[PDB]
């Protein structure tokens, strides 16, 4: 327990700054775009569902892709190979048993070789300087869920859903830290289910006021409204499972009452 | 790698053979873990992935220092600070004499500062055991081998089938608990404390079930008073024999009353009540702690 | 699934 909850949260706050990607990176990518990055992340969410991977694995993979794309320019023909080695590395970090390399080749429809994927694994670690223990939205939400006043596993699911949705859209969501994304998602999911709001516990722990969250909340409210319409659907189709209380069936509030 | 001259193999542990070596240019002795890059079919082992990313973030006198990573096409090399031996061999070599009580105390005290530093950086070690604890000639002891170590910024899911050794495994994990906590590390430490004290493994068991039962024979069979919830744990059985709590004065005779206290708190069954590394470092047993050096 | 090309 809690002998470490405060230390860890503070330190997760330190680490998130050091594991920030460059925000304006996509505009310096010649061959690739926010929209192609959205294809890739959606696809990872499917791959994660196919091989029953944890949600952390997914967020970590997305963090690797962004930091790597911050320093390294990549042709479209090679983005998915970047994605696949990110997902391998994340699984190796986070999973108890990772799917074998072969399976990572298989899920691209045999377009890259095992040896390619392994050589890209190597190159991802070099550019990341073996720094793979990045804080995610998923990590922050889990700590936040400790401060839920009665616990409510529809709120929990619905926030997870929002946080995964932020993975998909680089602009706007790269401008926000994971700890803020998660503040937004938590409040949003809270609000939506019970009509309550981002609680004082967490205001004093995080030092975030509702109103400091406001901008991120506005961006995430829109995504939440627009989700049915988005080109990318894997996360919505993931969150209809009874596993997740089909929170993605639920009804977004049309106003936020700020 | 050019600048390193292999001197001799000093051991193994989780993937990679560990050599002693010297830097030809500065003269420092180091320990190289040479990982066999397979090169070809799984790539970089998960053990090395985690050991490196976690160790790069932990800097502390009681956690073995990762100096540099040497990352080539065909080999990974990890350069560590050198340390003269492991506790396991020291305990074998000090068997019959016994490890002096005061060295025990400095060691437990030091290990808890290291553990304390890991847990407050969301790292679990998960495989604490005398082979994975390293000592030098000036009386320090350091946690080593973070190959099985996990970050617990999200709760760490429990290994199906596990992998590990028994012996230093916590009873909650033995009874099919879904997650790890920090508390598993503490329980391991308390077995190592006893093992230093009595000269033999506290709980040396030959299967998962016999491990449980050697623990139950020494601390008593649990129930819902000592451990709310055990009876609803996946691997708990009403057919478990009911044993009684032995007196700690026969389990670990030589220890004084403060020591038996702290040990009892490190081996509490219920993980939520088990003492944390940070709390144990405040315990009265460490008032008169010093820093003796070993006879090596 | 092969994406892009």
């Amino acid at each position: 327990v809690p002998d470490y909850h405060e230390d860890i949260h503070t330190y997760l706050r330190e680490m998130e700054v050091k594991c920030k990607p460059k925000v304006g990176y996509m505009k310096k990518q010649p061959d690739i775009t926010n929209s192609m990055r959205a294809i890739l992340v959606d696809w990872l969410v499917e791959v994660g569902e196919e091989y029953k991977l944890q949600n952390e694995t997914l967020h970590l993979a997305v963090n690797y892709i962004d930091r790597f794309l911050s320093s390294m320019s990549v042709l479209r023909g090679k983005l998915q190979l970047v994605g696949t080695a990110a997902m391998l590395l994340a699984s190796k970090f986070e999973e108890i048993y990772p799917p074998e390399v072969a399976e990572f080749v298989y899920i691209t429809d045999d377009t890259y070789t095992k040896k390619q994927v392994l050589r890209m694994e190597h190159l991802v670690l070099k550019v990341l300087t073996f720094d793979l223990a990045a804080p995610t939205v998923n990590q922050f939400l889990t700590q936040y869920f400790l401060h839920q006043q009665p616990a409510n596993c529809k709120v929990e699911s619905l926030a997870m859903f929002l946080g995964e949705l932020s993975l998909i859209d680089a602009d706007p969501y790269l401008k926000y830290l994971p700890s803020v994304i998660a503040g937004a998602a938590f409040h949003l999911a809270l609000y939506t289910v019970t009509g309550q709001s981002w609680p004082e516990s967490l205001i004093r722990k995080t030092g975030y006021t509702l109103e400091s969250l406001k901008p991120c909340l506005m961006d995430l409210h829109q995504t939440y409204l627009k989700a049915p319409q988005h080109a990318q659907q894997s996360i919505r189709e993931k969150y209809k499972n009874s596993k997740y209380h089909g929170v993605s069936l639920l009804n977004p509030p049309e106003t936020l009452n700020l | 790698m050019e600048n390193f001259q292999k001197v001799e193999k000093i051991g193994e542990g989780t993937y990679g053979v560990v050599y002693k070596a010297r830097n030809k240019l500065t003269g420092e002795v180091v320990a190289l873990k040479k990982i066999r890059l397979d090169t070809e079919t799984e790539g970089v082992p998960s053990t090395a992935i985690r050991e490196i990313s976690l160790l790069k973030e932990l800097n502390h006198p009681n956690i073995v220092k990762l100096l540099d990573v040497i990352h080539t096409e065909n080999k990974l090399y990890l350069v560590f600070e050198f340390l003269h031996q492991d506790l396991k061999k020291f305990m074998d070599a000090s068997a019959l004499t016994g490890i002096p009580l005061p060295l025990i105390k400095s060691y437990l005290f030091q290990l808890l500062q290291g553990l304390a530093f890991c847990h407050s950086h969301r790292v679990l070690h998960r495989d604490l055991k005398p082979q994975n604890l390293l000592i030098n000639t000036e009386g320090a002891i350091k946690l080593a081998d973070f190959g099985l170590a996990r970050a617990f910024g999200v709760p760490v899911r429990t290994y199906t089938h596990e992998v590990v050794t028994l012996w230093y495994r916590a009873p909650e994990i033995l009874l099919g608990c879904k997650y790890y906590s920090t508390a598993v590390d503490i329980w391991s430490l308390g077995c190592i404390f006893a093992e230093m004290v009595t000269r033999r493994a506290l709980f040396p068991g030959d299967s998962e079930i016999d491990q449980l039962f050697r623990i139950f024979r020494t601390l008593g069979t649990p129930d819902e008073v000592v451990w709310p919830g055990v009876t609803s744990m996946p691997d708990y059985k009403p057919s478990f024999p009911k044993w009684a709590r032995q007196d700690f004065s026969k389990v670990v005779p030589p220890l004084d009353e403060d020591g038996r206290s702290l040990l009892s708190q490190m081996l509490h069954y219920d993980p939520n009540k088990r003492i944390s590394a940070k709390a144990a470092l405040a315990h009265p047993f460490f008032q008169d702690v010093t820093k003796p050096v070993p006879h090596l | 699934r092969k994406l892009f090309g």
